[PDB]
RNA sequence: AUAUACCGCCAUCUUCAGCAAACCCUGAUGAAGGCUACAAAGUAAGCGCAAGUACCCACGUAAAGACGUUAGGUCAAGGUGUAGCCC
């Protein structure tokens, strides 16, 4: 998936520029996993880091 | 790259629009003249239909 | 339909030479002969031997100058002299053309026991008569 | 630096005047009436899209409203003059063989182009193949007759719109003006009507070409000094 | 026999069998055809099995200012040359075997959705680099002829667009597929429509039209909604530049009728400025995100009417039962509102 | 062995005149279709016919005769793909 294919992308609550890519800029909702194709493991880590 | 869809709008609208979209790099020589002194009716294709039922032409006899 | 020595019409992308573009019925009308000797004249002998030599020289030169021949050979015999006239390309270095001329003239002179000379005309590209 | 002033004093200045070439002095409703421009075809031949331009029917013969013709003719002549001023290619088209010779001479005399012959498929839409990749097409097509000899619209009307070329056209009561840019309701059959049209366009075109030279010449003389 | 030998062209023309009754009407179910390999490609004039070094042919003529003499490579030195030639030959074959991975379209074997690149530059130095081309349908059509019987042709539908409102489509016909691609895409740029976009992301209003038997219902959507439309509509919308729209296709699902209907609907939409000019009133936009703030989107250029638009207590507008059934929670579908990839 | 993998050389319609690249247009941009000379959408390179050449003429006879049709004929002219035989 997009996160797992690049080991330098780190899902962390401080890397806000990466987290913004998984939130809708117009609605602020977090994309569901099929939207971006991230695995369930990384989508949970993204949702926790975003929060 | 002028559009050849002569039944979609008029030569002015099709030319005006493609100029805005950047498809036409330069305006044609006639565009500024048409804009300044346009026709009474914009030349848009219309399909002529036969009249039916109680429809009559509005032309009156001259007496 | 006749097939013999006929380059068939295509899509207009196939370049043919003047020799290739003419069917056999144009021989002696629009195109000449690629070998000239006396063996096929009335009252002349050794036509069989001149024919075998011609077939060999064409094969020999095709493989001796691989990829260099731009048209068919013209074979000329006068007395015991044998002259081979070939139209070649301008890709090989001139040193290689001089090597092969010296080599071929000598080898063919000892093979056919006659003075053999090779005359090369170079062209930048295959001369195209038409696109069939 | 000098191009903007050129295009502004020469190309943009005429477009700021309602009648820069004074083409209204060329005709009047009376001059049109004497040329029989008001005479249309019989009512049975009437095209539906010409009803707005028809004054009425006089004993089953349609009469064209010359008050509208006068306004439409002003626009068409004004447009034609401006295009001649800008050095546009003007092509006259008509298949009416009674006037082929007259129209061809008028075109040559004004320095423009005429096509009065059988119109071969693709003269406009396939011009690059027929003439060459660098062929310049007309900037304005003037139809003195918009119908072909089987009483259908001349193919060049549709193809002119396809090529985005403005069209001026005399449209009789049996014609279709939908795709004609500047239609002029008028009689296209009577020799007096057709002769008048040729004089007006010839005069409008010739005047605009002379006006272009006067302006340019003045702009150059003043430029040196 | 030396005299029974033929040239490479003669040998390959026979072995390949490109011309024959089998090629005529695809009479055989064949897949992997023999491919001619140029056997003179890596060959050097003068190089032979014996390893002789001919001065002036395969080695330099002069060495150290003196003419070289005839020499022969050693057995070991010749083994290296032969092995090096085989490795180079295998490398040449290896690279030819290696092939690039095509990005797929709507499905792995389908042509639909695949980009064909920009249309070719016109004869008069005209260019369309700003335009992208997409395939919508590739169909093998067949006609029956007196002599040849069943003859095969290709019909291609392609769409072109620059992503900024200018888009068009054209059919291409040819015996070969690559020629059909060329004709369609090059023709399409001469039949471009201009499509008006609201805020350069959606349509100005809901569009519901029928073209022949194909029904298309399109809904204006806010930013972030994405393209939730028939896959072909998605492809065309990216060429036009529409980012957010819902569309539902009903009736006959024909690609050419869908494309022609789509472009008709999108070309015939009334903008807000046109609506204001037609009615001489302000067009005021109300957004729930912005609360009760009235946002004037368009004002008439001419005079502004003083008489309010009549307020019909009940509009006599025709409603779509599917729209009403959904708003009332009576629409049940396992396939509606499914999670999908970003489009 | 396979002419039902082919080159090569051919029969056949042909005692035919058509084939067709690249464009253009019509059919709502469907498969498809494209002519009227007082002309109404076709332009068509190339190939064939024709023209030329051979024989005693410009006549006649030869030769020529495209694209395709019959998986037509020929693996036994020679060559050759695939498969098979090698005391
Ligand atoms: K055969
Ligand atoms: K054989
Ligand atoms: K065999
Ligand atoms: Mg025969
Ligand atoms: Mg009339
Ligand atoms: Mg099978
Ligand atoms: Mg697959
Ligand atoms: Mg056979
Ligand atoms: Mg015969
Ligand atoms: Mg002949
Ligand atoms: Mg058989
Ligand atoms: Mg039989
Ligand atoms: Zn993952």
């Amino acid at each position: 998936c997009p996160i797992c294919r690049d080991h330098k992308l780190h899902v962390d609550f401080r890397n806000v520029k990466l987290l913004e890519q998984f939130v809708c800029a117009h609605t602020g909702i977090i994309f569901y996993a099929p939207y971006t194709g991230v695995c369930v493991k990384q989508h949970k880590r993204l949702t926790q880091a975003i929060q | 790259a002028g559009s050849r869809l002569e039944t979609v709008g008029s030569i002015f609208s099709r030319t005006r629009d493609l100029v805005r979209a950047g498809v036409l790099k330069e305006k044609p020589l006639w565009f500024d003249v048409y804009d300044a002194f346009p026709p009474l009716r914009e030349p848009v294709f219309q399909r002529p239909r036969v009249r039916y039922g109680k429809a009559k032409a509005p032309i009156q006899d001259i007496w | 339909k006749n097939r013999a020595a006929r380059v068939r019409v295509s899509k207009g992308d196939k370049p043919v030479t003047y020799e290739e573009a003419h069917a056999p019925h144009y021989i002696a009308h629009r195109k000449g002969w690629l070998s000239l000797h006396t063996g096929n004249l009335d009252g002349e002998d050794h036509a069989a031997e001149r024919t075998v030599e011609d077939v060999f020289l064409r094969k020999f030169m095709w493989g001796t100058f691989p990829g260099c021949l731009a048209d068919q050979l013209v074979l000329k015999r006068r007395g015991n002299q044998l002259e081979i006239c070939a139209v070649v390309l301008r890709q090989l270095s001139p040193h290689k053309y001089y090597f092969l001329v010296g080599y071929s003239e000598t080898l063919l002179s000892y093979f056919y026991k006659c003075p053999v000379r090779l005359h090369l005309q170079t062209v930048p590209s295959k001369v195209v008569y038409k696109y069939l | 630096e000098d191009s903007t002033d050129f295009n502004d004093k020469i190309l943009n200045e005429p477009l700021k005047h309602s009648d820069f070439f004074n083409v209204k002095e060329l005709f009047s409703v009376r001059s049109l009436f004497d040329a029989r421009v008001h005479l249309g075809h019989k009512a049975g031949c009437r095209h539906r899209f010409m009803e707005p331009y028809i004054f009425g029917s006089r004993l089953d013969h349609d009469i064209i409203d010359l008050e509208q013709t006068a306004t439409h003719l002003q626009l068409a002549l004004n447009f034609t003059a401006h295009m001649a001023y800008r050095k546009g290619i003007i092509l006259f088209i008509s298949r009416n063989r009674q006037f082929s010779y007259l129209i061809e001479n008028m075109a040559r005399d004004c320095g423009e182009y005429a096509h009065t012959r059988y119109f071969r498929g693709g003269m406009l839409t396939n011009a690059r193949l027929l003439f060459g990749p660098t062929v310049r097409l007309p900037d304005l097509i003037i139809f003195l007759h918009t119908l072909n000899n089987i009483f259908e619209p001349h193919v060049a009307v549709r193809d002119a719109a396809k090529m985005n070329i403005p069209t001026v056209g005399i449209v009789d009561t049996n014609c279709n003006p939908c795709l004609i840019t500047y239609p002029v309701p008028g009689n296209d059959d009577s020799p007096l009507a057709v002769h008048l049209y040729c004089r007006l366009f010839q005069t409008a075109i010739t005047r605009a070409k002379e006006k272009r030279q006067q302006v340019e010449a003045l702009y150059r003389l003043q430029g040196q000094k | 026999s030396f005299f029974t030998k033929l040239t490479a062209d003669e040998l390959w023309k026979g072995a390949l069998a490109e011309t024959g009754a089998g090629a005529k009407k695809g009479r055989g179910k064949r897949t992997k055809k023999k491919k001619r390999k140029d056997l003179n490609r890596g060959q050097i004039i003068g190089e032979g099995r014996y390893g002789f070094l001919w001065p002036g042919l395969n080695v330099p003529l002069m060495k150290n200012g003196a003419v070289q003499t005839i020499a022969q490579r050693s057995k070991e030195e010749q083994e290296k040359v032969e092995a090096d030639m085989i490795q180079q030959r295998e490398e040449w074959d290896r690279k030819k075997k290696m092939k690039v991975k095509r990005e797929r379209g709507w499905s792995g074997n389908s042509w639909g959705g695949i980009s064909l690149g920009p249309p070719d530059p016109g004869p008069c130095g005209e260019t369309y680099e700003d335009f992208d081309t997409r395939i919508l349908e590739v169909r093998n059509v067949f006609t029956m002829t007196a002599k040849e019987g069943r003859k095969k042709s290709i019909r291609v539908l392609v769409a072109v667009g620059n992503g900024k409102g200018a888009a068009g489509f054209s059919i291409g016909k040819a015996t070969d597929r690559m020629d059909a691609f060329r004709k369609a895409k090059n023709r399409a740029v001469h039949h471009l429509h201009y499509i008006e976009r609201y805020e350069d992301h959606t349509i100005f209003h809901d569009i519901s039209l029928r073209f022949k038997r194909t029904h298309i219902k399109m809904k204006k959507q806010p930013k972030g909604y994405g393209l939730r439309c028939h896959r072909a509509i998605i492809t065309i919308c990216r060429l036009i530049g529409i980012k957010d729209m819902y569309a539902k296709v009903s009736g006959s699902i024909n690609m050419l009728s869908l494309t022609q209907g789509l472009f008709r609907g999108l070309s015939r939409q009334e903008t807000h400025q046109q609506l204001a000019d037609k009615k001489g009133l302000h067009v005021v936009e109300i957004r729930e995100e912005c609360g009760p703030l009235p946002i004037v989107v368009a004002s008439p250029r001419g005079p502004l009417r003083k008489d309010p638009e009549p307020e019909d207590e009940v509009p006599d507008v025709k409603l779509d039962w599917e729209d009403v059934k959904t708003a009332q929670g009576m629409k049940r579908s396992v396939w509606s509102n499914l999670k999908r990839a970003a489009t």
